[PDB]
């Protein structure tokens, strides 16, 4: 069987020359899979991965090639292709099946090699079928460790979550999504107040805040949220006559007779405050003027004598 | 055991 | 004799002893420093060796917080170096500068992040903590957290305390920008698409309410992929029948026109999903739409639509 | 001229 040790030289020459008409002549069931002698033992795809072949990848893959075939070192055809950038190389290879957290006998990835030579695109591709950057080598760095640049290090992060996202929604996988999503911040708190943007936007003095306002409630924003003292939004904008928001949360269902911790809603604060539109919008919205707060009083008891004229209606 | 280098080459 | 009184002062400090504390410290002593070593003053050893009691006693009777070791360090560095979580509240509610900086730099929040104190790490951040603020290596804090758990919690406190202050301003721009970076809204990269789409098309059954937890969540209801398909013209051609109605129910524009000027409707239409189309023209569908290519949805149709269409 | 530590120990 030395011929087919020639013949099977010729077969890799042609793969990695990209010479088609060559590969096709010499290409057989018996050496598709054939690795080289020396060197690193390279089969064909492995050659035409590394050295950009598309063709001969579609030729290889087409007339059986296994695309899990390792070299000396145990890297699958895909890990060439990762390491020297050739994208659609990598794509064809994942389309036929490439495992895209295939590991050397050093524990390194294709990430690992589109990441530590800073294929960015590359990376983006394999995050898109599934590869992990948090999976270590031998010498316990993960794919982040070794991009050299902030910028592919936070997409690697970012890009990672969003597919984990996004397969967790193919599956529907409830659990998964739910995790996925546990540092999201449009309802994060601060820690003393328990205030949410939310509340800072109502509260805000500043043009844009009924704008503010909407975006956050558009973007999943707990309308009926409540701080420490079990204030809402509609709390805080009553309170401070900020009449503009007070429609906004009407509008995303504020809840009119929310009580804070001392029972009263938003139109005992607004009456409080003698803030009388406020009182009048708050009462067309469907507040109730009879809730007796915690201290015994109603919103009207707490009020100067414009806002007992408007509550005895 | 330092590790080698794939086959291939960057592309241009 | 003030000399070997300032040590006993000092070893009463990093000792936890009250007793010897109170009958040494004077307001001559009080802000003293070791004479070698890091030259540690009385709250510098306290905070690091987290005597709280004695931290207490020593801001009592006139401690200074702004003072610095030999290396630049103040008390509050050594609290959060050594994790000392109530040392670091106390040194703060009596006016510790938060970002503090040693002769490298390096500030309270490099130290806890650097030596895995993510409760510290919390703490400095609601006090007002930046932890992109560079040392003298040109490292943030967030570059010392030994773990990604840890830098991924430095991060989101940080992007959660500066969403807050944008909204306080009403910059609507700044809150736009970091509302845009949440995973919710994750565009597949080459298909554009989200997760809601991705739920809407899956073949599982709690579809419905993974869709209905992502709309909850934010999820932008119309979202266009590369065909400009929103979640319900992927729907409506499957005939997930449930997660339209879910999808109705967050307002969802049920005219929205494809790449192809066509509905959702269009789509159900030449899929030949009767129950499907009846739902759209009950959710408001309208029949008479256009494609770009000239047809209405019941010229697309096989005759049970059409008829479906007329009813 | 490295720089050194803090005075103080874990908790």
């Amino acid at each position: 069987v030395l011929t087919g040790e020639y013949k099977k030289d010729e077969l890799l020459e042609a793969a990695r020359s990209g010479n088609e008409e060559k590969l096709m002549a010499l290409l057989t069931p018996l050496n598709v899979n054939c690795h080289a002698s020396d060197g690193r033992k390279s089969t064909p795809l492995h050659l035409a991965a590394g050295y950009n072949r598309v063709r001969i990848v579609q030729l290889l893959l087409q007339h059986g090639a296994d695309v899990h075939a390792k070299d000396k070192g145990g890297l699958v055809p895909l890990h060439n292709a990762c390491s020297y950038g050739h994208y659609e190389v990598t794509e064809l290879l994942l389309k036929h099946g490439a495992c895209v957290n295939a590991m050397d006998l050093w524990q390194f990835t294709p990430l690992h090699e589109a990441a530590s030579k800073n294929r960015v695109e590359v990376c983006s591709l394999l995050l898109s079928h599934g590869a992990d950057p948090t999976l270590v080598n031998c010498h316990g760095k993960s794919a982040v460790d070794m991009a050299p640049t902030p910028e592919l290090r936070e997409r690697l992060t970012y890009e990672f979550k969003g597919h984990s996202l996004l397969q967790a929604a193919r599956e529907a996988d409830l659990a998964k999504v739910k995790k996925t999503l546990a540092l999201e911040i449009i309802n994060f708190k601060q820690p003393q107040s328990h205030e949410t943007a939310l509340h800072c936007a109502v509260a805000s003095l500043h043009p844009k805040r009924k704008q503010v306002a909407e975006l956050l409630l558009r973007k999943g924003a707990n309308v009926n949220e409540k701080n420490k003292d079990f204030m809402t939004p509609l709390h805080v904008a009553a309170e401070r006559a900020h009449n503009d928001v007070m429609e906004v949360l009407h509008k995303h269902g504020a809840k009119m007779n929310a009580l804070d911790s001392l029972g009263q809603t938003a139109l005992h604060r607004a009456a409080l405050a003698g803030h009388l539109q406020t009182c009048r919008l708050l009462l067309s919205y469907g507040s109730d003027p009879s809730i007796i707060s915690l201290q015994g009083f109603t919103a009207a008891q707490m009020g100067n004598e414009a806002v007992q004229q408007i509550l005895s209606e | 055991s330092p590790r080698g280098c794939a086959d291939g080459r960057d592309a241009d």
